[PDB]
């Protein structure tokens, strides 16, 4: 729909775009008035630049919530810290009270293989395409607040930089091993290297094996989806 | 008109980035004074967590050398034999008047205990 | 069109004196240091808190010092700006003489029953444009019932530089310049409000000075 | 703010008209006579105190809005601002000042 | 430097308190001191709250009086009538 | 220039040592209805009514004496993860000086 | 995820990055090591972590 209005003195908030996601009626009975065709709804305005953020307007009709959520979430603006407007940083394995999120980072023009409510979150986020396994229950509300979470909650590449000091060593496939540091410290500088110790403990997911191994097998694994 | 995310962070940062994206057009006017003197610790929310299992706490009991000379005062006589000021710094009571005493032969006198208290409470008397 | 004003103040260390106006000595003589039991004794606050006195916590007051410093600079930098300060207090105890020092200084206070959420829906409580406060400094975190201020929450929700003295309950994490320290003797208080008079007051004579500097021109 | 003093220019040119044209010449007639107009040349067939035709001082009648008490670049004038009805607790803490410092030294209306 | 804190054993602290009969040898024979705890209106052997003594000291106490009250050296429905003379030891909220 | 510790170490409240009996001296700054705002200086205060020694005469400025009876009075309860705290210690009154 | 400690362990590509191959030659291979006896942590991280390789 239209874009949030501006503030009173000012505040040009039309350049964020909004996008309704869910919407229900909810019946709850009363003293008199009888079951109270209360609605609520959860919307998510931003244009991308990290500049987003969800919010919440229940009431009892349609455009008032609508206009009362677009105002909470102007009012409550979430920032992401970004690398490459393409891509998020690494992975993250949360678990949201009951909604598992297990992302995988992936280049440009792979696809946007996740929820279409992730989908259009990262399109207003900025995101391309990133893959990310929806696993546990599909609660809308609890999916999008462990999302934002998490998206908040990320280790960047100068900060971790700053903070070990060691450089960001990578041998990319898609060039030559020409290395390149993506991110420097600040000041210091560890001269001892990390404690190479082999076979560490990453406790890895099992999805991870079976697409390395190629071993999962259904009638949905891979197959073709829509266009757009 | 900005955002009001309290339980995400710092201020600071949050500012920062708004500035950056271009939410916040005005910079706030108190960014550069921040920036010339910022705290010993950022405004970080944290949860006001407990100590369940075995955690405790790095704070401990401050002790001194005159706190066993004190306590053996008061343990061998009885409570405060003068009506303590408090008012003025370093107030010279009874107490404190045993306790310099000590300090000044006790240490340095390397004897006993006993000889020493029985000397400290004659001068005391005196 | 004086862009001096974003430059000369922000410089030097301790350009209004900071420092000079408080001392280590004058601060112990208050006896600051002491605090509440450990029970009382918050979580967060042990890093800030040295050691205990027969469960008497004992504050240092070289971090203490730091932190007034801190805020001192902060505010007297504020002011430079032209900036307004709201002293918050509800124990009851010294609720005229914050009062007093309010009315000495050029600034404005509120230290009786905060209604719910005046700052936040300042939109329709308060007028439209209305300038709200840019800095907090509390005099008494602690109200009447044991349950941490909701200045604290606003300024969060807000955005806003809080300064105050912190006590051993509540959550310096939640405040940007805190001060431990105790808050409870008449002598602390007496001397921590004609403290900041002071610095409000040299703030703004330097302020003034500066300007009339810039008018040599 | 404006509409007080626009309402109190109608009033001034309602009282001026009243007086010049009608035979009451002298500009300073006092409230009879316009009572006297509204019980003649308006029956308002009615009996309500508030209902009926009373044009006065807007300020006597009207519930005054309360001008910006700051002109620009915000600042209220008032050092007790923000604790809502200035004047109400600025005459408690007068008055609490006040019993301190007797205390140091040793009908009502609706 | 030299005022940092010490690790000291907690002074300024008297030892815990005992009860009124912690370094003793309780009997199964000490009819008197069996008596002391009960009442001579029901026999009745008075608490911990009031009474005041710990879990071991005051199990030997009520397992003597037991054993005194079944072999023959305490009457159980009252008190020893010939060893009245007891100090107050327990706080008898009857009579006051 | 003395250090922190140096201070504590030669401190009123450090001085005196314990905090149970004994004989100090105090003033008052407020005067109640009834109630004396009586201080001596640290961390709380104390308060007291009227004795009957010197009823009208413990007036704003006068001097008192108090045992100290624990300085913050401080104990925890069953359901409470925090202490009912008093920050007070209203000690027992003697006389003047 | 997996249910165990070191999923590193039994990944197949773990195990593919090997590199000793036995000549043929060899018939039977034997070990022992005492797991308690933290003298002997070589044998234990062999044992624990080779053997799926070999
Ligand atoms: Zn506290
Ligand atoms: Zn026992």
């Amino acid at each position: 729909l239209g874009p949030p209005d501006p503030g009173p003195c000012g505040e040009t908030y039309e350049d964020f775009d909004t996008r309704i996601l869910e919407v229900r009626n909810v019946f709850t009975m009363t003293a008199k008035e009888g079951r109270k065709k209360s609605i609520r709804v959860l919307v998510a305005v931003g244009n991308g630049k990290g500049a987003a953020g969800f919010s919440i307007g229940k009431a009892t009709d349609r455009m008032d919530a609508f206009r009362k959520a677009k105002n909470r979430a102007v009012h409550h603006l979430h920032y992401i810290e970004r690398y490459e407007d393409h891509t998020i940083f690494h992975d993250i394995s949360l678990r949201f009270k009951r909604t598992h999120i297990k992302m995988k980072k992936q280049p440009k023009g792979y696809g946007l293989r996740c929820h279409r409510a992730i989908i259009t979150i990262c399109r207003l986020i900025g995101i391309k395409d990133m893959y990310a396994k929806v696993s546990g229950s599909i609660n809308m509300l609890s999916l999008t607040q462990g999302l934002f979470r998490g998206l908040s909650r990320q280790e960047t590449h100068q900060q971790l930089a700053d903070k070990k000091g060691l450089h960001v060593v990578e041998i990319r496939e898609e060039c030559g091993p020409l290395p390149i540091v993506v991110a420097s410290p600040r000041g210091p500088l560890r001269k001892d290297p990390e404690p190479e110790d082999e076979v560490p403990d990453v406790k890895l997911d099992w999805e991870d094996v079976k697409t390395a191994q190629g071993m999962k097998r259904s009638v949905w694994s891979n197959l073709k989806r829509a266009a757009t | 008109a900005g955002s009001r995310l309290e339980t995400v962070g710092s201020i600071f940062s949050r500012t920062r980035d708004l500035v950056r994206a271009g939410v916040l057009k005005e910079k706030p006017l108190w960014f550069d004074v921040y920036d010339a003197f910022p705290p010993l610790r950022e405004p970080v929310f944290q949860r006001p967590r407990v100590r369940y299992g075995k955690a405790k706490a790095p704070i401990q009991d401050i002790w001194y050398h005159e706190d066993r000379i004190r306590a053996k005062f008061y343990s061998v006589y009885g409570s405060g034999q003068r009506a303590f000021d408090l008012f003025n710094p370093n107030f010279k009571s009874t107490c404190q008047r045993f306790v310099e005493k000590y300090t000044e032969l006790q240490k340095l006198g390397e004897t006993d205990e006993e000889k020493l208290f029985v000397e400290t409470g004659k001068a005391l008397l005196a | 069109f004086n862009d001096k004003i974003l430059n000369e103040p922000l410089k030097h260390s301790d350009f209004f004196n900071v420092k000079e106006l408080f001392s280590v000595r004058s601060l112990f003589d208050a006896r600051v240091h002491l605090g509440h039991k450990a029970g009382c004794r918050h979580r967060f606050m042990e890093p800030y808190i040295f050691g205990s006195r027969l469960d008497h916590d004992i504050i240092d007051l070289e971090q203490t010092a730091t932190h007034l410093q801190l805020a001192l600079n902060f505010t007297a930098h504020m002011a430079y700006r032209k900036g307004i300060i709201l002293f918050i207090s509800r124990n009851r105890q010294f609720s005229y003489l914050i009062e007093n020092m309010a009315r000495d200084c050029g600034e404005y206070a509120h230290t009786r029953y905060f209604r719910g959420g005046m700052l936040t829906n300042a939109r329709l409580l308060f007028g439209p444009t209305v300038r709200l406060p840019d800095l907090i400094i509390f005099l008494h975190t602690l109200n009447n019932i044991f349950e941490p201020h909701v200045a604290v929450r606003d300024a969060a929700k807000m955005n806003i530089p809080t300064v105050g003295i912190v006590d051993t309950n509540c959550n310096p994490c939640l405040i940007t310049y805190p001060v431990p320290g105790n808050d409870d003797s008449p002598l602390a208080v007496h001397l921590y409000c004609r403290l900041f008079q002071t610095a409000i007051t040299r703030a703004k004579e330097k302020r003034q000075q500066v300007e009339a500097l810039y008018r040599l021109q | 703010e404006d509409f007080i003093k626009k309402q109190i220019e109608e009033f001034n040119i309602g009282k001026r008209h009243l007086a010049n044209m009608m035979g009451e010449d002298p500009e300073t007639f006092t409230q009879e006579d316009i009572d006297r107009a509204i019980a003649y040349l308006f029956p308002s067939g009615l009996f309500e105190k508030r209902a009926r035709p009373v044009m006065k001082h807007p300020e006597q009648i009207f519930p005054r809005q309360r001008a910006i008490q700051w002109g620009e670049d915000g600042r209220p004038f008032h050092y007790l601002f923000y604790t809502g009805k200035q004047s109400y607790y600025s005459l408690m803490h007068d008055v609490y000042g006040m019993l301190l410092n007797l205390e140091k030294h040793q009908r009502w209306l609706i | 430097n030299e005022d940092l804190p010490i690790s000291m054993e907690n002074p300024y602290k008297e030892p815990l308190k005992k009860c009124i009969l912690c370094g003793k040898h309780v009997d199964y024979k000490n009819v008197q001191l069996l008596s002391q705890f009960v009442s001579p209106f029901t026999g009745c052997i008075y608490g911990r709250h009031i009474t005041g003594l710990c879990g071991k000291k005051q199990k030997e106490i009520t397992k003597a009086i037991k054993r005194a009250q079944i072999m023959g050296f305490m009457p159980v429905t009252y008190k020893d009538p010939a060893y009245l003379k007891d100090p107050k030891v327990c706080n008898i909220r009857y009579r006051e | 220039v003395e250090s922190f510790a140096s201070m504590l170490r030669h401190s009123p409240l450090t001085q005196m040592g314990p905090a149970k009996d004994k004989l100090v001296i105090g003033r008052i700054f407020h005067i109640v209805e009834n109630d004396l705002y009586i201080d001596f200086g640290g961390k709380f205060h104390c308060v007291c009514r009227r004795p009957e020694v010197d009823g009208e005469k413990y007036q704003k400025g006068t001097r008192v004496r108090l045992r100290l009876l624990d300085l913050e009075l401080t104990s925890r309860f069953l359901g409470a993860t925090t202490d009912t705290t008093v920050l007070e210690a209203n000690a027992v009154l003697l006389g003047i000086q | 995820p997996m249910k165990g400690r070191f999923p590193i362990r039994r990944t197949l590509q773990y195990l593919s990055q090997g590199n000793v191959v036995f000549k043929d030659s060899v018939k039977v291979m034997t070990v022992n090591y005492n797991t308690h006896g933290e003298l002997g942590e070589g044998a234990r991280k062999f044992v624990f972590f080779n053997i799926p390789q070999i």
